[PDB]
């Protein structure tokens, strides 16, 4: 009967900057609203309750405001530990208690990925499978496109990607893309290439190898 | 004003919850280490309010009425005091509120 | 200390039943409500339902009604969440949290991870991601294990700078796979030994793989 | 006797059964001030903003604990007492 | 002792102002309401209005709104009832009573009698209510004294210096429109007693040191 | 807007009998109702509060019951000190707190008054006023109608009635009705009559005199 909507979905700011997080209710929730912070691998932590009361042990830089349908969580000056997911939650009527969350990301300068390609090991090929790995190292922003080409043919449906959380020291991301082929399909082709598209590269970069060469 | 006081523990109903346009359910908040051990707290049944036809009208809202009350909480064993006095907020029932006065 | 302690991580097969617990201590379990919250990997917080342990008043989210049962045993200050027949879609972290009437979730349990899968315990195969430029990259592909997690260190923890251990991906086979990489100076390739130490506690698998230029 | 360590909203106005608060003050009691409610109207305010005589505003009373100085004027000795306090008003169908 | 003590009886002239008081003791005067109730002679209880001494919140009965003012001085635990201009129709007993919020009147003051009259102290004129041969009821005769135009109350009436008490009815006094009181004292006697003895009403009005002995005989 | 109506207006019973007193509210007063006893020349005394709770020191023979609009005060066995006026009082919404009262009097048989009329004395006639007195002696019940007729014309506004409290020995009432006339109006007319209507009289009784006879 009551729905909370948070905006924006992702907020990218620099340490020292002021963060404004929005929570709008479909109808009044009076002041029965709380804000939570959630860091990876941790349970949510109550920051603010009753729209504007700081929970015990919560820094003064966190403040809440609002009543009825419009609420705001403000972080006066962003500390490195404040980049996390934030949720608003109403406890007036259920209804739907939680907002969908707002992720706070560190904004830094654009950095192009360093790209590396790894052929499958001979040990793996004995077992009947070939994994080809492409590494995109230390880039910003997170948006990156990896395309696999086998003898210049674009691959589809046979790769999986994984991305690290923002590096604690340089605020960059890294990504691995694994192309999985059977040993029979791997041995039918010669050129294995991963083409990377990223904002930091003027033109897409290709890293490749020829099967059986060094 | 004084931090430690002596307290003598020897002390010398309606169906509004059901007939209200903002009816509520009562819940037994029980704490065997507290005076009073049982406090009846209210939770509104509906988001809206019941109209003359018995239907829920969503243009108005049921809201809890909260009251600040004193409670004695048993201190950990062998503390300088047997109890500590605390103030809690208790929802006693519900009222119906319009969008504007 | 006021706390909620949840029962340990669970690894189950589809169709199996499960009852997880949430024990309170340091407060009156019959003075507060308990809420159950689900969090699928990388997703938001979803309310499952609530219980007032003093009188066992129970409410469910319409999305979970008929799928789970919430109960409480106030004599042992414990609340429960149970499934009669688990599905793979129940793989998620489950939290219990305390809240007073018309109050925020101020105390949270540590969460109970529940993994539901038809897959069985299996140790990983560790393959090298051989090196070969300013910097060289090398790594280990930790393939085909179940369940999560694996731990990866380099040179027994002596090598930490430039290390990126990616989150695991769940392959269509029902087994996990991850890569761990490190960027090292090219000049060190013929002098410094590089070993990834992989530990998979669920299967008692420990692999120390030396990674060298092919 | 036991040793004891001694250490909003405008619903009253926007309610269909609104009330006024009164400062009940007693220097021989802890808490010395208790805010008690008295319903403004006999009826309830309807969707059109008028008082509807078919409905009734009634007080919601709550039993609370208070401390009474014993003997009188004592700053450090009290007797526990239970009193009934009107906290607000609700609208009831007859 | 928990009590309410009201100020003494009042005798005022029409047009004069009056403020009567009600002092509480033995309880927190700022924890209860005070109500004011009027009682006209021989009539029921009529609510005049209320006050919550803690904040001076006051409400009045529609019959008394604009006619009286209720106030309180919580520093001396006293509530008041005041008229700007008294009228003869304000002659009545006035009570103050305590009540907790949504509770009954549990403590009552002793009442304040308020008499409103243009009169000053005046002794009564005593006239006979003569027995008549044409006014007998069976074998009985009635006679009496009309004790008229005195102020203030009370008068005492005895018959034959206290020797005659049986069959005597001394009615309560009425306050006339003139501002003076009037009452009758009567006695029924057997008609056969009319010629054998004398009947004298002894009227005493202590406020004026007046004493009248009026012999009542057949005209 | 709440009004309480008590019934009966007068309850006539004997010591030892059970008394039932009723109070009806014009709309619900929930349980915010009290009963009081009042003796002549005394302040009201709280008997019952919250419809059924006996106040401290009130004897067990008094009991209250009811809720909403209908309330009852019962005195199980009347003692002599229980003959008094009783009031019900609501403290839900004012409205009007008090009922009009029920007089609980001592029962006895109907007794017609003996009626006597007294002309003004010659001494009073030396002043500008004439008082004509009508006595209703030892009657029961209290309800009585006294009308003054001067040359057969009904008088209005110029008479006052006074009544005794119920007699301690015979339980009857006595009443005086005094007609106040200016000496001019008194001398203008001839026949002065006091007419009495009472339950004990099959037809109204007239006592009269002719001025100057």
């Amino acid at each position: 009967e009551i729905v909370l909507t948070q905006s924006p979905a992702t907020l990218s700011l620099s340490p020292g900057e002021r963060a404004t997080l929005s929570c709008r209710a479909s109808q009044s929730v009076f002041s029965y609203l709380a804000w939570y912070q959630q860091k990876p691998g941790q349970a949510p932590r109550l920051l603010i309750y009753d729209a504007s009361n700081r929970a015990t042990g919560i820094p003064a830089r966190f403040s809440g405001s609002g009543s009825g349908t419009d609420f705001t969580l403000t972080i006066s000056s962003l500390e490195p530990e404040d980049f996390a997911v934030y949720y608003c939650q109403q406890y007036f009527y259920w209804g739907w208690p939680f907002g969908q969350g707002t992720k706070l990301e560190i904004k830094r300068t654009v950095a192009a990925p360093s790209v590396f390609i790894f052929p499958p090991s001979d040990e793996q090929l004995k077992s009947g499978t070939a994994s080809v790995v492409c590494l995109l190292n230390n880039f910003y922003p997170r948006e990156a496109k990896v395309q696999w080409k086998v003898d210049n043919a674009l691959q589809s449906g046979n790769s999986q990607e994984s991305v690290t959380e923002q590096d604690s020291k340089d605020s960059t991301y890294s990504l691995s893309s694994t192309l999985t082929l059977s040993k029979a399909d791997y041995e039918k082709h010669k050129v294995y290439a991963c083409e990377v598209t990223h904002q930091g590269l003027s033109s897409p970069v290709t890293k490749s190898f020829n099967r059986g060469e060094c | 004003f004084p931090r430690t006081v002596m307290v003598n523990l020897n002390i010398h109903s309606s169906d509004y919850y059901n007939r209200s346009t903002s009816p509520w359910n009562l819940h037994r908040n029980e704490d065997p280490e507290r005076y009073p051990s049982v406090i009846w707290e209210a939770k509104c049944r509906h988001l809206g309010c019941i109209n003359a036809d018995g239907n829920v009208d969503y243009h108005m809202n049921s809201v809890p009425i909260q009251q600040e009350i004193l409670v004695l909480r048993r201190e950990p064993p062998h503390s300088p005091n047997s109890f500590r006095l605390e103030k809690i907020l208790v929802s006693v029932g519900c009222t119906c509120v319009t969008p504007i006065v | 200390e006021v706390q909620l302690v949840q029962s340990g991580a669970e690894v189950k097969k589809p169709g199996e039943s499960l009852k997880i617990s949430c024990k309170g201590s340091g407060y009156s379990f019959t003075s507060y409500w308990i809420g159950w919250v689900r969090q699928m990997p990388g997703k938001g917080l979803e309310w499952m339902g609530i219980i007032y342990p003093s009188d066992s008043d129970t409410r469910y989210s319409p999305s979970f009604q008929g799928q789970v049962t919430i109960s409480a045993d106030k004599s042992i200050s414990t609340a429960y969440l149970q499934w009669s027949s688990l599905k793979a879609s129940d793989t998620a972290m489950y939290y219990c949290a305390r809240y007073p009437n018309y109050g925020a979730f101020d105390i949270w349990g540590q969460g109970t991870m529940v993994t539901v899968s038809s897959a069985s315990t299996k140790g990983p195969s560790v393959f090298p991601l051989a090196p070969s430029g300013g910097t060289a990259a090398l790594g280990c592909l930790v393939k085909d294990y179940f369940p999560e997690p694996v731990t990866v260190s380099w040179n027994s923890g002596a090598l930490t700078s430039g290390v990126h251990t990616f989150p695991a991906v769940l392959q269509s086979s029902g087994l996990y796979s991850l890569s761990s990489v490190v960027t090292v100076p090219s000049s060190s390739l013929g002098t410094q030994t590089y070993i990834c130490n992989v530990n998979h506690k669920p299967s008692n698998t420990k692999v120390d793989k030396k990674v060298e230029p092919k």
